[PDB]
């Protein structure tokens, strides 16, 4: 018999789902979504780091004029000063007191730190849903691991799982993210070769094994002091550098439905968007017939405690006349409150006590102790405390 | 790197929100987010300052310095 049932994509809830095959005793099923992990598909762009503003020895031309080749290098610069005479310990450098000229050379490679130092840019796409289905099947607790995407039957205890397809498809993510160690962002990141200097992305490598990098860094080479053998610059500062300070907090703690955020790989672990259906084909053994289950007749129920909360704050005892012993399904009939068991054992003319959830100050529902069915009236009172820690 | 924790603050309850005395003993960063929108707020505490936040159905997360992360669910 294949039961079809649809819970929220909330972990750490459990449900209670109520399997009613024709002709036989009703079967209680409590289901919790241990963790729920949204993976996207992550298609690598670029990876970005501090860059590496790469200035070698002045090519000081003594009685000469230097020229400035174009060199096909992130953010090259080349300058040639007239009228340099540069000094040195021992005086000055040159023969000629004009004529000299000083070629000043600048190119922004990836740092020694981009291998350990770096955040990647990744395009998400098409979040796949799974998650681990703890079952209350036959008084025993079961754990079944499928992907929800509704085409991946598991079978635990001969009873045969399908789970999903989620009714979202998103994911406390964005088209484009940006990873760093174990913080991902959500960020409309500058495509490759389109970097602005001084901000995320002024250096990009498609890789971090890649030889040609891009680069884009307002770097302005200037006229050297009078005597004096140096390379002075301009230069916009590592938007990298700039980015780790600027980021602001991570999805791990601004995600909405309070999502869970993973690294390696990229996951939303425990939110709550969309819901999730779940089919469940229980084996012929499993069922017990009407009449091999046991009859309930003379119902009454009182209840002599009730708070209204989110947790089981209600007590109700449940006076029967059994035919004869065995096990009975425990469901509520009204949507509006829960009964924490789902099994228990029949005897004679004895007495049942169960736990309820609900949010009624005047709660009316019927309880369904195997094929029979009970009125319980209960007048809950307000909790103590109006905030829980769960 | 290693690092150390504070002290847990007098926690007090309110109808959808949550009062804190805090008690830094040095600077400590208090952090806190809700849902689908979880608008992140972050503030440095030097001295004793009592911080009202509210609490939404869907719930609120509250980090005080190193400690782990404290969670807060309103009443049904």
């Amino acid at each position: 018999y294949e039961h079809v049932t649809v819970i929220p994509n909330t972990v750490g809830v459990p449900y209670k789902t109520l399997v009613n095959r024709p002709g036989y005793s009703p079967m209680v099923l409590e289901m919790e979504l241990l963790s729920v992990t949204l993976e996207p598909t992550l298609s690598l762009d670029y990876i970005t780091c501090e860059y590496k503003t790469v200035i070698p020895s002045p090519y000081v031309k003594c009685c000469g004029t230097a020229e400035c080749k174009d060199k096909n290098l992130p953010d090259y610069s080349c300058k040639v000063f007239t009228g340099v005479y540069p000094f040195m310990w021992g005086g000055a450098y040159c023969f000629c007191d004009a004529e000299n000229t000083q070629l000043s050379e600048a190119h922004v490679e990836k740092s020694e730190s981009c291998k350990t130092e770096f955040a990647s840019a990744y395009r998400a796409h098409t979040a796949s849903a799974s998650a681990k289905l703890r079952v209350l099947y036959q008084g025993n607790n079961i754990t079944v691991t499928a992907y929800a995407n509704g085409d991946h039957a598991v079978t635990v205890k001969d009873a045969k799982f399908i789970v999903g397809p989620m009714s979202s498809a998103w994911t406390p993510f964005d088209n484009k993210i940006v990873v760093y160690k174990g913080d991902v962002y959500n960020m409309d990141y500058p495509p490759f070769g389109a970097g602005r200097p001084g901000q995320f992305g002024d250096i990009q490598s498609r890789t971090p094994e890649s030889k040609d990098v891009y680069a884009n860094t307002q770097l302005v080479l200037q006229r050297p002091a009078a005597g004096t053998v140096h390379v002075p610059y301009s230069q916009a500062p590592s938007g990298f550098k700039y980015w780790l300070k600027e980021r602001g907090a991570s999805l791990q703690h601004t995600a909405p439905f309070g999502c869970q955020i993973a690294t390696n790989p990229v996951r939303a672990v425990n939110c709550a968007v969309g819901n999730m259906p779940i089919s469940i084909d229980i084996p012929e053994a499993a069922f017990t017939r009407v009449v091999d289950a046991p009859s309930l007749t003379d119902m009454s129920c009182e209840v002599p405690a009730c708070t209204h909360s989110s947790d089981f704050g209600g007590v109700a005892i449940i006076k029967y006349a059994a035919s004869k012993k065995g096990k009975c399904a425990v469901h509520s009939m009204t949507n509006a409150v829960t009964i924490r068991e789902a099994e228990i054992e029949v005897e004679g003319n004895s007495q049942l006590q169960i736990s309820f959830s609900t949010a009624l100050a005047s709660a009316e529902f019927r309880v369904q102790v195997c094929s029979t069915q009970v009125h319980c009236a209960a007048e809950c009172h307000p909790p103590k405390d109006h905030i829980v820690n769960y | 790197c290693r690092v150390p924790k504070a002290r847990n603050p007098t926690v007090t309850y309110g109808k959808n929100q949550v009062i804190m005395l805090l008690y830094p003993d040095h600077p400590t960063l208090l952090s806190y987010r809700n849902g689908e929108e979880p608008n992140y707020q972050e503030e440095w505490v030097m001295h004793k300052k009592e911080v009202v936040l509210t609490v939404p159905t869907e719930g609120l997360e509250v980090t005080w310095g190193n400690n782990e992360p404290y969670k807060y669910w309103p009443q049904l």
